[PDB]
């Protein structure tokens, strides 16, 4: 259907995972149901859900941003916005002179159509390795290529299934190359790290008309970009 | 007595047509619903039977300023720059009824059922202002008949039988001009600009939270986006102000208004400067009397109106406006 | 009161037009088919009646900056350059709705259809800013009338025929700058006419408009802030048609400046709260 994008401006850039950690800490004391819905927690305990994250953070040049996929995530985002905005207002008025928190909103629709010609899409900060077997597949390009093709196709399929719209199942994908290889950290000052691709280029015969999320670590603002910008971006 | 005022607008002309029209992003006035229709207040339009092809006359559009609008405009410029300076130089004091009847034809919304006595009709029709614009409680007929403002276009070709066979415009003369609002507290940014607002930045942030709460969800906030259709600037129009057995003082008052028409605005849209115009010519029963420095000619009418400003009291306005 | 300035642009001007426009290359601006579509944000459109074809009058394209935008420009320059800096002392801090009614037209939507009593509109149209920029809950008309920014062009000849026989721009005026999405801007060095009109105004109001025009160079309009579009310089301000501009400033008509200086010396917030309070 549609995905709603909420932009939060504080005058300074904070990273999406750091904003996720910061957002949880300020509201930990009060209103726990709002935090449970925002982070996609299970309704009983603190453990997050296994399924597709409806609410995820993203990147914003002067702050961070929220993505709510579908009507449920849009409603969760709709009820979350004033409490979170007041939380940054009190947090940034507690210290310093004070800064005006500035909000923005968009309701981006989602669409997909199959075309008989290849189309190019580039994704930045792409996490691909999460067990040892995926590290073994990444050593040889032939057996890592088909793994990446299946990962991209299953990512598109699970996002189409979670948003509630039908995706044609005759899509063919192709992967050209990635600019860099870098690690990501789950928590700061932790020895554990996950391998990741940087500026990866993919080619799909079909076209996409909105925000699309691919791969793992979707709730940390990793590996989603606006396709509607990328039609004819060059 | 026929007066033909040929004018050229300086700014775009916008005289709003009543009607909740709608507009898309690119053209398509009043689309089928669901294509995110934007509000649109079009300019005032007049359908005219016009020669479209060889042997066919059709009711085509041609957009105008109404004759009611310029009748009130000529009346208002007469009152603001002739009658009120006269009555304040002689100290004649109008009532609220005389004032409202001078600018609006009536004092109240209920006209009187009785007709005025013939001596009263003769005095108020020999009056150089009340004779032009009648009305009153006893419903006087004015000697002045004000036509609406026709551009010199092919659509008005059947209208302009005499004269204006040149300067003949073919294409379209309207434009969809887009004006939007912001909420400027959604454009603050820096708290040093917010220190002017009392209560600090917390109140401004509360207004941010108010508009986001409105955005998720009928109290309107701000930040609109609207279109209005205007006439293009720089095109030349024709106006017709005719008279029914006028005294020379009434014609002199019309030419006194026509001398300094150019201060006033032949449109709505006051803040957007819409309505600025320059009079290219004035025809006094066909003869051209217009110059760059007002009207050159019609000296008997001006002399008659100069003798009419003298001897002009508020008393005639008072028993014109007095209801039986 | 028939205030007419002329400005010179140095950088491009991008007063963007609402439109779903697209280009392929500079050969054709709007292609019929959908091969190699690259979206376009046009600059502001003003079809105008002009003498093209040596005798006949036709609607021709010409690119402007709208008078609503320059009305907001003149508003923000005065509010953020004297009204806030001479309001920041001696208390009298503006209300938030008063700040919205000063910066925008209204504090909020749904203006109440109840009109205001006359002793208001007598007091507000005499005060330098409120009678300059009317509206608010009662939608006060105000005095100041702001024209749109007309380039001194062959398409713009019939509008600007009196005072300008020469210095008359011809041919193309606009060009396309890419950065693959294209943007359409006005070539720099063009001379523009901005007309300011007022009916029966007080001394302080025309002094405020005049003081704002002394300093109009600093604020940039009609373009991207990041893309450096909006810079302009002013030469040739006319006040009832007499030339009142130099390099150092106005230097003429000092009674207007004395009046507005005495007015902002006596500026108070009470008239602004009597503006913005919606008497519903």
């Amino acid at each position: 259907m549609f995905v709603k994008q909420v932009f939060f401006d504080l005058g300074a850039r904070i990273h999406a995972d750091e904003a996720r950690a910061l957002v949880a800490k300020l509201l930990d004391d009060t209103q726990p149901g709002l935090v449970s819905a925002l982070m996609n927690y299970m309704p009983a305990s603190k453990t997050s859900k296994t399924e597709f994250p409806l609410v995820q953070f993203s990147n914003f040049n002067q702050g961070f941003a929220l993505l709510g996929f579908g009507e449920v995530g849009a409603q969760i985002l709709s009820d979350a916005t004033p409490i979170i905005h007041d939380a940054m207002a009190k947090l940034f008025a507690s210290r310093g002179q004070g800064v005006v928190v500035q909000v923005s909103s968009r309701d981006v629709p989602l669409s997909c159509e199959k075309r008989p010609y290849g189309l190019q899409y580039t994704v930045a900060k792409m996490v691909v390795q999460k067990k040892h077997e995926h590290r073994e597949r990444l050593a040889n390009p032939e057996t890592g290529k088909v793994f990446l093709e299946g990962l991209f196709l299953r990512s598109l399929e699970r996002q189409a299934a979670a948003v509630g719209m039908v995706l044609p199942r005759d899509l063919v994908v192709s992967f050209k190359g990635a600019e860099r290889v870098s690690s990501v950290k789950l928590r700061p000052d932790s020895t554990l790290a996950h391998g990741s691709l940087r500026h990866a280029v993919f080619e799909v015969n079909a076209r996409l008309g909105g925000l699309w999320s691919v791969g793992f670590l979707l709730s940390k603002g990793f590996g989603h970009i606006n396709t509607d910008l990328q039609l004819g971006q060059g | 007595m026929q007066i033909e005022v040929t004018v050229r607008n300086i700014t775009p002309i916008f005289s709003a047509a009543p009607g909740s029209n709608y507009i898309t992003i690119d053209g398509t006035i009043n689309p089928p619903p669901g294509v995110s229709r934007f509000p649109l207040v079009r300019t005032r339009m007049m359908y005219v039977a016009a020669d479209v092809g060889d042997g066919v006359i059709k009711s085509v559009p041609l957009q105008i300023v109404p004759g009611n609008t310029m009748r009130s405009l000529l009346r208002r410029t007469m009152l603001k720059h002739v009658i009120e300076p006269a009555l304040v130089e002689k100290g004649n004091k109008l009532s609220i009824g005389a004032y409202a009847t001078a600018y609006s034809g009536n004092a109240t919304g209920n006209p009187d059922g009785v007709p005025s006595s013939f001596d009263e009709i003769a005095t108020m029709r020999a009056h150089p202002f009340i004779g032009l614009f009648g009305g009153g409680p006893r419903m006087l007929e004015g000697r002045l008949m004000v036509d609406s403002l026709y551009p010199i276009h092919t659509n008005a070709e059947r209208i302009l039988g005499a004269g204006y066979e040149n300067e003949m415009m073919s294409g379209p003369i309207t434009q969809v001009v887009w004006a939007r609002r912001m909420d400027p507290i959604l454009n603050l940014g820096s708290s040093e600009d917010v220190e002017v607002i009392n209560g600090g930045a917390v109140a401004a942030n509360g207004w941010i939270q108010d508009l986001l709460a409105n955005s998720k969800a009928n109290g309107r906030g701000l930040k609109a986006f609207n279109a209005h259709e205007v006439v293009i600037p720089g095109l030349k129009w024709v106006w017709r102000i005719s008279l029914d057995r006028p005294t020379d003082a009434q014609v002199g008052l019309v030419l006194l208004a026509l001398n300094k028409m150019t201060n006033e605005r032949i449109a709505g849209g006051h803040s957007k400067d819409y309505g600025r115009f320059v009079i290219d010519g004035v025809s006094l029963n066909g003869e051209q009397v217009w110059s760059q420095s007002g009207i050159t000619g019609g000296e008997q009418y001006f002399d008659a109106v100069a003798e009419a400003i003298d001897g002009l009291s508020s008393k005639e306005f008072e028993q014109f406006a007095q209801s039986a």
